[PDB]
DNA sequence: AGACCTT
DNA sequence: TAGACGCGGACATCAAGCCCGCCGTGAAGGTCT
C-alpha cells in the first residue's frame, strides 16, 4: 500500500518493477491512475513517449496470455510439463491444517514460454482500483466499467478495436486442462477404503510460493535456498525472486533424548531400518523429515507383499521411531536424454535435498498368530522416498511379534529415539507457525495429506486405472513424545480416514 | 510398438560406503575431514589470451603472477592408524520378470516371454558372473585402490550356511575371470544369484567388506557434491556417524561400478556404464549412437524376433546374444521404457 | 594444432604432510607443540609518519612514534634438552600422464598419446626423472629448516623392494652435485623404478621419506601458515591427542617440482607452471609474448613429432621437458 | 532449424 | 555419645592495538515460426 509515497522517493526505475510482479504487496492505483497504466503498457520489450505500442496488432500477442494464468504450477519442479490449472481449493480444511485454503488466492501468473514474459505485462498484473483486489484482464471484459475512459485518454484506440476487446475474454475462468500421457506429470494410488483407490497428482500452488517467500526472506534459521537453473520457462514467479525460493528449513539440529524412562494384540516391530538418500522436499514449500505419506505407502505395499501369502493381514495402524536424522545438498545427476534439435545431453540443472533416516517402527495389526522368520523378510520393500531400505544380517533377530505394546517398545535395541504425533494448533498463516517454532526450536513440518481439486473423474491414462485427481499439498507440525509411564498410544499409531476431499494422516487420538 | 507408458524397476540396489579408522591396539573410530584454503597461481587460458591468440593488453607479466585463494575440502590418513575398513552392502531380486506399467498385452506378454525363453537357453550364467566380479574385486572404491599397498574383500552371504567367504590380495592373486573361479565358494555364490533372478519373489543379500592398507598420510578421495549457483570446491557427500561427520562415497556412484558390464559395443574394449545410449563419460561421446543402430530402442523393436530365434536349435551367439546380453542388462537396471514422453 | 573446450589431465607425483616429532635421549618420540605470545614493538611502517606521495605528515610528532605496537603471533622452538627432530612423509609415482583424463576430441587424444610415446623412445626418463629424485634426496621439502643447522640426514624405504633402507648423510660437505648421488651403492636401483612406474602402464612406486634434523640450542622451527588480529597462525593436525604443525600437502609438492631451468635468462630453478611464474620477484619469465609459455608449445605439438623421427637440437630438446612436465602436474588445459 | 529469453 | 565452627578494613594508576594483495574455468532449454 505504498502508492505515490513509493512513487517519487527519487530511488531508481525498477523500484516499480518490483512492485507489481508477485513477490511483494501489492499497490492501490486510485489518485494517480493515468500514470500507472501507461507503465504497464509499457511494460512489453525490455511515459506517454516510447509509444506505437498501443492500437496495433499488439493486442494479438496481448490476449494470448490471458489464457494461461496458472493458480497452480504444472512445470513446478520439472520444467517441460504441458498443463493449465486454474481453480480453487475445492471445499474448507480444519483449524490445525495448513493449506492455500487458509491464505486468499490473489498471486496467479503467466507460465507457458520465454518470448511471452514481457508481453504478458498489462493484463496479468494486480493494482486494487479502489474496494477489490483485482487483476487487469478480468476486468476489462465487459463494456459498463470505468478507468476505460482512460483507454480514451491516449488519442489512439479506436473503437472498433474496442469491439474486440468486448468479445474475445468471455468465459474462461474455471478450466483444467492435463492429459495424462505423453505427459512428466508425476501421480500416485493410495486406497480410499478397503474397496478401492484412487489416483491423484501433486501441484504446487503459487500463492503459497509467494506468501512463504514473501516473509521469510530476513529471517536465516528458519530459511534454505534452493536454486533453479531456467528460471524464465518456470514462469514470472521463478523470474522475479530468479533462482532463491526461500523454503521453511527444519529449525535446528537434530538432538537425540533418551528414548523411554520406564522401570487383541498383535504388535510387530521392525528394528532400525536405515534409509541412504531419501528426498527431503517433501512439499513444495518445506525441507526436512520426509512426507508422512511416504511413511504410509511404506506400510502399505508391505502388507500387500504378506497378502501375497496369507490375504488377511490388516496392518490396520503403524509408528515410527527416529532416531537419526540429517539433511543436506548433495545433487541429482539425471542421465542423458534425447534433446529434441539433434543431440543427446542431460536434461536441466537443480538443486535438491536428500536425507538420512534411522527409524524403527511398531505395527498393530489384527492377524492374531506367528507370522514367519523367513518370508517376513522378504517381503519387505526396498525404498523409502526414492530412497534404499535395508537393515543388517545380525538384526534379523531382533523382528518379533507381541501382544502387549508395553513391552513391545522394550526390544527395541538403541534406546535413543524420539516419538512423533500432530500439534492440533490452529495455524491460520505462516505467522502462526514460526512463532511455535521459535519457543521449541525442536518440531518439525511436512506434508501430512493431500487435498482434491475434483470429484474425482475417469480419466483415460490413469496409473493403474482407476480414478484421478487433481491435490494440494496439507502442511503440518510434528512432535515428540518421551511415552514415560501415562501418554495414551492414541497420540500415535496414525491412520488414514478419507475425509471426502481430503487425505490428511492423523493420529487416532482427534 | 513402443506403447505410450512402459516401465520396470530396478534389480540390484546398493548402500553407501562408510569409512572407518582402525588403530593398533584394535580400536575404531570413524574418518573425518575439514576445509582447507590456499594460495593457488593464476593458471587459466582464458586469463593472458582471448580469443585464438591476441594476448590481453591489460594482464602483464606482473598481474599474471599475483595469487589467487580458492577454498577446498581435504581428508587423508591420520598418523599411526592400522588401516581403513569399508562397510558396503548389496541386495538382488527379481523384478525384471514383471514390468511395473502396462496397458498394451500385446507387449507385455512378449517381454515376460522373453525373459522366459532366454532363461531356460542360455541361462544367467553369463551376467550373474559379471556383477559379482565388480563387487568382488574392488571397482566399488573406483580410485582408493590405486597407490595402495594392498586390500582384501570379505563378503557375508545370505541365506547362507558356511564361513565368511572373503577374498585375499587382489593385486597380485585375483588378476583374471580364472583364479575367481578357482575359488572354494564360488559356485555357491553365483548360484544363490541365479536362483535370485530364476525366483519368483526370491532375495540374495550380501555385506561386503574392506580393508585398505595405504601409505603414511595419504589422502582419502570420496564423492562430491552438485550444487549449482572464496567460492569453495570439493564440498564432499557426507553423513552423520557416532555424531561425527564423515565422508561418504556415494550411492548412486556405487550402482555405477557395479553395472560397468557392456564390452558389446562395435569397437569394445573397456566396459561402461550400462544404459541406452552408451555414453562414456570420459569422453561426451556417444557409442551405440541412435544412427548405428545399436542403442536399446532399436534392440528392443525386435522383441518378437528374438522369439523365432532362441526356439530354433541353431543359435549364432556370435553378434546375437550379444544383442540380447546387452538386452537382458538394460532391464534389471532400466525402467523408463517410453518413446516420446516422460 | 587446436585445443579442445574440454581437456584434463590428474597428477603423476602425488606427496603429503610433513609431520613432526621430537627425539629425547632416552630414545623416545613425543610431538611438537606451540604457543602464543604477544609482543610489542615499534611504529616503523612508512605508511605511518608520511602521506601518499607526499611530505611528512604533522599528526606523528616526536612523541606519537615512540609508542608500542601489541601484536599477537604464534611460536614454535625445539624444548631444551632434546637431542633433535625427526621427520615423515611419503610420496606415489604413477603414471597417469601416458593418456588424457577428459578429451571431448578424438584428434587431440591421439596428438597427445603418441607424443608422449615417442618420448619413451627417443629421449627417456633419465633426465626428468633424476631430478624429482634430487629434491627428495637433499631435503629441499623442509625449506627453511635446513638453514642455521648442523647436519641433517635422510633415509628412504622404497616400495616394491627387496633389500635394505636407502640412506644418505651428512647433506652440506657430502652429497652437493649431481656425480655426489651418483656415486653410491644404491642409486641406479631406484632410478628404474621411478622409470619403470612413468613407462609401464599401470606402474606404481611408493617412497616413504624420514629425516633427522640437528639443530642448536631452542632454536626456532618454522612451518606452513593458513590463508586469511593474530598474525603469523599455523597450520595444524591433530597427532596422538595434541596439537602440532604439519608443513603442508601442497607446499612439499612445490619444493618436489622446481626443476624449471630451461626459461629464457637460466639462473634459478624454478617451480613448474604454465606461464612460469616467480616469486622471489613478482614477475612472470616465460610471458605469453615470448613465445616460450605452455599454451604456445602445446599448440605446436604436431610440429616436434616430425623432429623427433638425428637428434633433436638444444631447444626442442628444452621445450620438450618442459611440455612433458606440465603434463605430470596437469592441470585442465581448457580454452574457450 | 532458429529466434526469443531475465534477476 | 552431647555441643559450639568469630569480627573489621581497603582490591592503584597508564599508554598502545601497523600494513600488503589476490578471489580460475568447461558441460546440462522449451516453444512457435
Amino acid at each position: 500500500l505504498k502508492e505515490l509515497i513509493a512513487s517519487n522517493p527519487d530511488d531508481l526505475t525498477t523500484e516499480l518493477k518490483r512492485a507489481f510482479r508477485p513477490l511483494t504487496p501489492h499497490i492501490a492505483i486510485d489518485g494517480n491512475e493515468l500514470d500507472a497504466l501507461t507503465i504497464l503498457v509499457n511494460l512489453t520489450d525490455k511515459a506517454k513517449c516510447k509509444q506505437k505500442l498501443r492500437d496495433e496488432k499488439w493486442w494479438a500477442s496481448c490476449i494470448n496470455c490471458v489464457n494461461y494464468r496458472q493458480s497452480h504450477n504444472p512445470k513446478f519442479p520439472d520444467i517441460r510439463s504441458e498443463g493449465v490449472i486454474r481453480t480453487q481449493a475445492l471445499g474448507e480444511l480444519p483449524s490445525f491444517l495448513l493449506s492455500s485454503s487458509k491464505i486468499p488466492p490473489y498471486h496467479w501468473s503467466y507460465s507457458h514460454d520465454s518470448k511471452y514474459v514481457n508481453k504478458s505485462a498489462f493484463l496479468t498484473n494486480e493494482f486494487c482500483w479502489d474496494g477489490e483486489i483485482s487483476c487487469l484482464g478480468e476486468l476489462l471484459k465487459d463494456a459498463d466499467h470505468p478507468l476505460w475512459n482512460t483507454l480514451k485518454k491516449l488519442g489512439c484506440s479506436q473503437k472498433t478495436c474496442k469491439a474486440m476487446a468486448k468479445q474475445l475474454a468471455d468465459i474462461t475462468l474455471t478450466t483444467i486442462n492435463v492429459t495424462l500421457a505423453p505427459n512428466y506429470l508425476t501421480q500416485i494410488s493410495l486406497p480410499d477404503s478397503d474397496t478401492s483407490y484412487i489416483s491423484l497428482s501433486p501441484v504446487a500452488s503459487l500463492s503459497m510460493q509467494s506468501h512463504f517467500h514473501q516473509r521469510l526472506q530476513d529471517e536465516n534459521r528458519h530459511s534454505a535456498i534452493t536454486r533453479f537453473s531456467r528460471t524464465t520457462n518456470m514462469g514470472v514467479t521463478a523470474m522475479t525472486c530468479g533462482g532463491a525460493f526461500r523454503m521453511l528449513k527444519s529449525g535446528a539440529k537434530f538432538s537425540s533424548p533418551p528414548h523411554h524412562r520406564l522401570n487383541n494384540g498383535s504388535f510387530l516391530v521392525l528394528p532400525n531400518i536405515r534409509v541412504c538418500g531419501a528426498t527431503a522436499l517433501s512439499s513444495p514449500v518445506t525441507v526436512g523429515i520426509p512426507s508422512l505419506t511416504a511413511f504410509f505407502g511404506f506400510v502399505h505395499a508391505f502388507e500387500r507383499n504378506i497378502n501375497r501369502t496369507t490375504s488377511s493381514f490388516r496392518v490396520e495402524s503403524f509408528a515410527i521411531c527416529v532416531h537419526q536424522l540429517h539433511v543436506e545438498k548433495r545433487g541429482l545427476t539425471a542421465e542423458f536424454v534425447e534433446k529434441g534439435d539433434g543431440t543427446i545431453s542431460a536434461p536441466a540443472t537443480r538443486d535438491d535435498w536428500q536425507c538420512d533416516v534411522v527409524f524403527s517402527l511398531i505395527l498393530n495389526t489384527n492377524f492374531a498368530q506367528h507370522i514367519d522368520q523367513d518370508t517376513l523378510v522378504t517381503s519387505l520393500p526396498k525404498r523409502l522416498a526414492r530412497g534404499s531400505a535395508k537393515i543388517a544380517i545380525d538384526d534379523f533377530k531382533h523382528i518379533n511379534s507381541f501382544s502387549t505394546l508395553e513391552t513391545a517398545i522394550e526390544s527395541l535395541p538403541i534406546e535413543a529415539g524420539r516419538w512423533l504425533s500432530l500439534y492440533a494448533q490452529s495455524n491460520n498463516n505462516l505467522s502462526d507457525l514460526l512463532a511455535a517454532m521459535t519457543e521449541d526450536h525442536q518440531l518439525m513440518a511436512s506434508c501430512v495429506g493431500y487435498h482434491l481439486l475434483e470429484e474425482p473423474k475417469d480419466k483415460p491414462n490413469s496409473l493403474r486405472g482407476y480414478k484421478h485427481a487433481i491435490a494440494e499439498c496439507i502442511i503440518g507440525l510434528i512432535n515428540s513424545i518421551t511415552f514415560s509411564s501415562e501418554t495414551d498410544p492414541n497420540t500415535i499409531f496414525w491412520s488414514l480416514k478419507n475425509y471426502q476431499n481430503y487425505l490428511v494422516v492423523q493420529p487416532r487420538s482427534i | 510398438k513402443l506403447p505410450t507408458n512402459l516401465a520396470y524397476e530396478r534389480s540390484i540396489d546398493p548402500s553407501d560406503v562408510c569409512f572407518f579408522v582402525v588403530w593398533p591396539d584394535d580400536r575404531k573410530t570413524p574418518l573425518t575431514y575439514n576445509s582447507r584454503t590456499l594460495l593457488g597461481q593464476m593458471e587459466a587460458a582464458s586469463l593472458a589470451y582471448d580469443v585464438s591468440g591476441q594476448p590481453i593488453k591489460s594482464a602483464t607479466a606482473e598481474a599474471l603472477a599475483q595469487g589467487n585463494p580458492h577454498q577446498v575440502d581435504f581428508c587423508h590418513v591420520p598418523y599411526g592408524a592400522s588401516h581403513i575398513e569399508c562397510s558396503f552392502s548389496v541386495s538382488f531380486s527379481s523384478e525384471l520378470r514383471q514390468p511395473y506399467k502396462c496397458n498394451s498385452s500385446k507387449v507385455k506378454q512378449t517381454l515376460v516371454q522373453l525373459v522366459e525363453l532366454y532363461e531356460t537357453k542360455i541361462g544367467w550364467t553369463e551376467l550373474a558372473t559379471r556383477y559379482l566380479m565388480n563387487i568382488c574385486n574392488g571397482k566399488w572404491l573406483w580410485k582408493n585402490t590405486r597407490k595402495a599397498y594392498c586390500w582384501n574383500i570379505v563378503l557375508t552371504p545370505w541365506p547362507w550356511n558356511g564361513e565368511k567367504v572373503g577374498f585375499e590380495d587382489i593385486r597380485t592373486n585375483y588378476t583374471s575371470r580364472q583364479d575367481f573361479k578357482n575359488n572354494k565358494n564360488w559356485s555357491a555364490i553365483v548360484e544363490m544369484i541365479k536362483t535370485a533372478f530364476s525366483s519368483t519373489d526370491g532375495l540374495a543379500i550380501f555385506e561386503v567388506r574392506a580393508t585398505l592398507h595405504l601409505p603414511t598420510n595419504a589422502m582419502v578421495r570420496p564423492s562430491q557434491v552438485f550444487t549449482e549457483k572464496t567460492q569453495n570446491s570439493r564440498v564432499f557427500q557426507s553423513t552423520t556417524i557416532d555424531g561425527e561427520r564423515s565422508p561418504i562415497l556415494g550411492a548412486f556412484k556405487t550402482g555405477a561400478a557395479i553395472a560397468t558390464i557392456d564390452d558389446w559395443y562395435p569397437e569394445a574394449t573397456e566396459p561402461l556404464r550400462v544404459g541406452r545410449f552408451g555414453v562414456h563419460r570420459e569422453d561426451v561421446t556417444c557409442y551405440r549412437h541412435p544412427s548405428t543402430g545399436k542403442d536399446f530402442f532399436s534392440i528392443l523393436q525386435q522383441a518378437e524376433h528374438y522369439i523365432e530365434v532362441l526356439s530354433a536349435n541353431k543359435t549364432p551367439a556370435q553378434e546375437t546374444i550379444n544383442d540380447m546380453h546387452f538386452l537382458m542388462a538394460n532391464l534389471i537396471k532400466g525402467g523408463m521404457f517410453q518413446h516420446k514422453g516422460d
